[PDB]
RNA sequence: AGGACGACAUUAGACGAAUCAUCUGGAAAGAUGAAUCAAAGAAGGUAAUAAUCCUGUAGUCGAAAAUGUUGUCUCUCUUGAGUGGAUCCUGAGUACGACGGAGCACGUGAAAUUCCGUCGGAAUCUGGGAGGACCAUCUCCUAAGGCUAAAUACUCUCUAGUGACCGAUAGUGAACCAGUACCGUGAGGGAAAGGUGAAAAGCACCCCGGAAGGGGAGUGAAAUAGAACCUGAAACCGUGUGCUUACAAGUAGUCAGAGCCCGUUAAUGGGUGAUGGCGUGCCUUUUGUAGAAUGAACCGGCGAGUUACGAUUUGAUGCAAGGUUAAGCAGUAAAUGUGGAGCCGUAGCGAAAGCGAGUCUGAAUAGGGCGUUUAGUAUUUGGUCGUAGACCCGAAACCAGGUGAU
RNA sequence: UAACUUGGGAGUCAGAACAUGGGUGAUAAGGUCCGUGUUCGAAAGGGAAACAGCCCAGACCACCAGCUAAGGUCCCAAAAU
RNA sequence: GACAAUGGUAGGAGAGCGUUCUAAGGGCGUUGAAGCAUGAUCGUAAGGACAUGUGGAGCGCUUAGAAGUGAGAAUGCCGGUG
């Protein structure tokens, strides 16, 4: 391309639209605001969520729960995301870190049972689903915690 | 900067898989004696936040 | 960067304002009331296109009413006449032959009254 | 698989060039993007004016509320007034912005295949200048028979090649790693040394 | 606390490449032709637009004197380790408590951690403090004495530069003898106002006039550039005139139309208009305005949805079960390289423990809620929202510090 | 020939007359409050002298062509003395 | 080729005109730029040319980019003049 023929790719680009610019654009005058009221006024409007002085949704609804300090998330890998590892393999939360399968450990990995497993592997992992366990052995593999 | 979340809204909902915002129930605070048992029953499970109310509030809520 | 009121209100009020040349006064001068005049050009000009067609209708109807009483025929008759007799001429046309050349008019006058 | 010249015109071999990097299908939706990008960042940005608040004076109220059949006014610096407050108007600013680093990689190969499907690159052995000196490198541009707007690319600073091609109207001098959008496109030639171009692939 | 010597830098400067001709023109840098330098084609000036005419630029050189930063000598000061556990020391009206306040993102709260006033008031290494009331255990510290560079903030100022910043109603209030003139007792408020020409060559002399002013003559490319002297729009004011008008009822035009006068971007032309039809300005605001509701004497200039950071949606593009970096560092205030901390996605459900393609409820393998049975992510155009004065102008007022009893 | 769903953007929350079913008022109001329809609002054109809301009828632009609607045809003033 | 639609306030949607600046390309200009003035010119609109006079040195065009981008009204501000 040539810095005299440049063109953005089509439908990339549009002009932006410029209201209070005489009535044939359709936002002259008003510029689009109509007639009149508190929303008709620089910097006008409510509050989002305000609703006129009836009591707001979120005041009419109760509040629920707590939040626990000690709260536990496990970084989830499924048995479909293990089959990408050649059978023999020892997946560890390392080799899963390493190849991408985990970008974030949080509180360690936990094996999940969806998908199939297609291959025999020795999986080392902080936890593991019931079914993911027993999906591991039946391939011919082993878990361990 | 950056938007604040509605605190308020924050400690009453929770976000579902498909974005919608489950919430709790009025009229579970007290006067029991009032409402019959198939009330108190039935309101005692949770709904969602309808369409109407999210197109006003969820701004509210954008990082919940 | 600045862009400054520069000269294109010039070049278009003067464009008003030469179209309002010959108006009265002020109106031939000052660019809000020549606009204003101009906009009133423009509503009657569109309005009277269409009025015309009717004026000048009217005026042909009107000579061929004189005409056709020089033949002792009404206007009414003698468009009922030349209808059932076929002729298609229009009272444009009838009117310019009334004028131009009256043997003409009389042969189309009898035509009509024998459609009749 | 591209010719090798002399700084004479002679052929002094031939060089294999990635055609993943030179042979591409350009990408001008990205190359275009990434052209904007340049020229935005390279903006300074250093506009602004006086609001209403920053004109000097106008703490006042020129004249009573009602009574003096006159507009009612609130300051002599309001923004209708001779002499008064810009509304909103320039503020400084930085236009730059980031596109993804792939992009860019795809920018940067586009705008050299492009070079190379339209003949404009050519490939010189080496430049041995040892003094600068502008009349040579303008001989050894004629000779190699290169338009008005080169861009000569060194595997590194070359210090000689920079001081003879730096006073020559539409010629530009880079070295690989300082390859950009704005400069390749900017060219309707590139000249580059085969340590350069060797070094171009590897990155790209 | 000094001293000697040296280096570098700042405060003046010096050298510094290369073009001639013709045409137009008042003038050449323009055009044309033919050359030349370039580590110099930054820039300004010169009678129009110059790499080669000037000032310069790249590059190189330069300091009597003062100042600054530094190096080496000198000078000054100065011991450094281990073993032992008998005794001794290790910051007191302190720590801490109660009451009243304050500060901690934390509004007294279950309120740790920290300060102030008032009152009370420890322990001593087998000690003391902390890990968000509190106790135990464990762990980490060792208060109630002091000092300490750098990374960070800012710009009245100086030097060198930069700008998809202004260009005389703009940009500073101030391009100009401006914080002036002017206003006020005072604090204080606070303007307007740039342009002859390349060169002053700034009109010798004659004529009307008391002068002002003018007509010639002359200077100049131009005076029709003659002193607020480049250009010179509009309102407004005059002189001349082609058509027209003194029986007529007019939002002033429009459509029809003779007569008369012209002759163009040459088009089934231009100016005028006897007479006929039709016809109550514009804006705002209204159920509805010719409205006797609002606004504008006229003309000109100026005068109102912006930008930043977040959110969301749509379009675009790259990559895709992945996507993407932030600060930082390098770079030319660039692109860009590097940087994977972090963020979003790949799994949900539950208040939570937790379980997991399921989970919660439930005694239930029932029923029901939310889920599963692919697509995201980064940047960016558009739309909208949030925080900001947030489209512009307008109160009556509130608070703070000053100035006034002429 | 529409309808529904989801998502982006709105404006509107002073309504009027007329006809008709009713309340109220006095089988008063160009009154007032509801139901139903039309028109105005946001609709120019023709008729009702003039006359938002009545009657006819919904203007993409041009024509010195034709047929009609409401309403009209002695003159003003087109068409039947 | 046919035949269907095209009144419209708030308001939504679309396509465009013109202004200043920037980038690149390609041009114009003392044999006269911009500005101004006049004309019987062209385009569906915003608007675009051409000729002549004035003027005396700067300015178009193409593609893309960016905005202090368009005024007739605010008892608007400043100036000039009725
Ligand atoms: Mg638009
Ligand atoms: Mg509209
Ligand atoms: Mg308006
Ligand atoms: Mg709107
Ligand atoms: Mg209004
Ligand atoms: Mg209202
Ligand atoms: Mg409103
Ligand atoms: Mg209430
Ligand atoms: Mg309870
Ligand atoms: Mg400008
Ligand atoms: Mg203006
Ligand atoms: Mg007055
Ligand atoms: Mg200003
Ligand atoms: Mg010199
Ligand atoms: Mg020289
Ligand atoms: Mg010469
Ligand atoms: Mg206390
Ligand atoms: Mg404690
Ligand atoms: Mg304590
Ligand atoms: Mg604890
Ligand atoms: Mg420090
Ligand atoms: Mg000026
Ligand atoms: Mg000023
Ligand atoms: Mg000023
Ligand atoms: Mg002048
Ligand atoms: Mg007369
Ligand atoms: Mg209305
Ligand atoms: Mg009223
Ligand atoms: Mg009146
Ligand atoms: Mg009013
Ligand atoms: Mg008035
Ligand atoms: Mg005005
Ligand atoms: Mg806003
Ligand atoms: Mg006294
Ligand atoms: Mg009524
Ligand atoms: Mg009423
Ligand atoms: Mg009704
Ligand atoms: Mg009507
Ligand atoms: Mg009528
Ligand atoms: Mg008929
Ligand atoms: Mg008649
Ligand atoms: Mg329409
Ligand atoms: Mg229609
Ligand atoms: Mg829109
Ligand atoms: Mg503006």
């Amino acid at each position: 391309m040539k810095l005299h023929e440049l063109k953005p790719a089509e439908g990339s680009r549009k002009e932006r639209n410029r209201v209070g610019r005489g009535v044939a654009t359709g936002n002259g005058k008003t510029s689009g605001r109509g007639h009149k009221g508190q929303k008709a006024r620089s910097g006008g409007g409510v509050r989002p969520g305000f609703e006129g002085g009836q009591l707001p949704l979120f005041r009419r609804l109760p509040k629920r729960g707590f939040t626990n300090i000690n709260r536990k998330e496990y970084a989830i890998v499924n048995l479909d995301q293990l089959n990408k590892f050649e059978d023999g393999t020892e997946v560890t939360p390392a080799l899963l870190v390493e190849s991408g399968v985990v970008k974030n450990e949080k509180s360690g990995i936990k094996i999940l049972g969806n998908g199939s497993l297609d291959k025999k592997l020795t999986v080392k992992a902080h936890k593991f689903s019931a079914s993911a366990a027993e999906a591991i052995d039946a391939k011919g593999g082993a878990h361990e915690v | 900067p950056k938007m604040k979340t509605h605190r308020g809204a924050a400690k009453r909902v929770k976000r579902t898989a498909s974005g919608q915002l489950k919430r709790s129930r009025a009229f579970t605070s007290h006067l029991f004696a009032n409402k019959s048992t198939k009330q108190k029953r039935q309101l005692r499970k949770a709904r969602l936040v309808s369409k109407s109310d999210m197109k006003r509030v969820k701004q509210l809520l954008a990082y919940k | 960067p600045r862009v400054k009121g520069g000269t294109v209100t010039r070049a278009r009020r003067k464009k008003t304002i030469k179209l309002a040349k010959g108006y009265f006064g002020s109106k031939h001068t000052l660019y809000k009331v020549a606009k204003q005049q101009v906009m009133k050009s423009g509503q009657y000009a569109f309005r009277d296109r269409r009025q015309r067609k009717r004026d000048f209708r009217k005026l042909w109807i009107t000579r061929i009413n004189a005409a056709a009483r020089q033949h002792e025929m009404s206007y009414s008759r003698l468009m009922n006449g030349l209808k059932k007799a076929g002729i298609d001429i229009n009272r444009k046309m009838l009117s310019e032959i009334a004028i131009s050349d009256e043997k003409a008019f009389a042969q189309l006058v009898t035509k009509a009254k024998d459609a009749l | 698989n591209y010719d090798v010249l002399k700084l004479d015109g002679t052929k002094s071999g031939s060089i294999e060039l990635s055609d993943a990097v030179f042979g591409i299908e350009p990408n001008n939706s990205v190359l275009f993007e990434a052209i904007n990008l340049q020229r935005a960042s390279l903006r300074q940005g250093t506009h602004a004016v006086k609001n209403r608040s920053a004109v000097s004076g106008g703490g006042r109220k020129p004249w009573k509320q009602k009574g003096t059949g006159r507009a009612r006014q609130g300051t002599i610096r309001a923004p209708q007034w001779r002499g008064g407050g810009i509304v909103f108007g320039p503020t400084p600013r930085s236009y730059a912005y980031k596109m993804p680093k792939k992009m860019r990689r795809l920018a940067l190969r586009s705008a050299l295949s492009f070079k190379a499907q339209e003949n404009g690159l050519t490939v010189v052995d080496a430049f041995n200048f040892e003094a600068p000196k502008t009349k040579e490198f303008k001989n050894v541009l004629s000779t190699l028979e290169q338009p008005k707007k080169v861009l000569v690319v060194t595997e590194n600073e070359d210090v000689n090649v920079e001081l003879s091609a730096r006073n020559i109207p539409g010629v530009q001098v880079t070295t690989a790693q300082g390859l950009n959008v704005l400069d390749i496109t900017n060219a309707d030639s590139l000249v580059i040394t085969e340590a350069a171009a060797k070094k171009v692939e590897e990155v790209l």
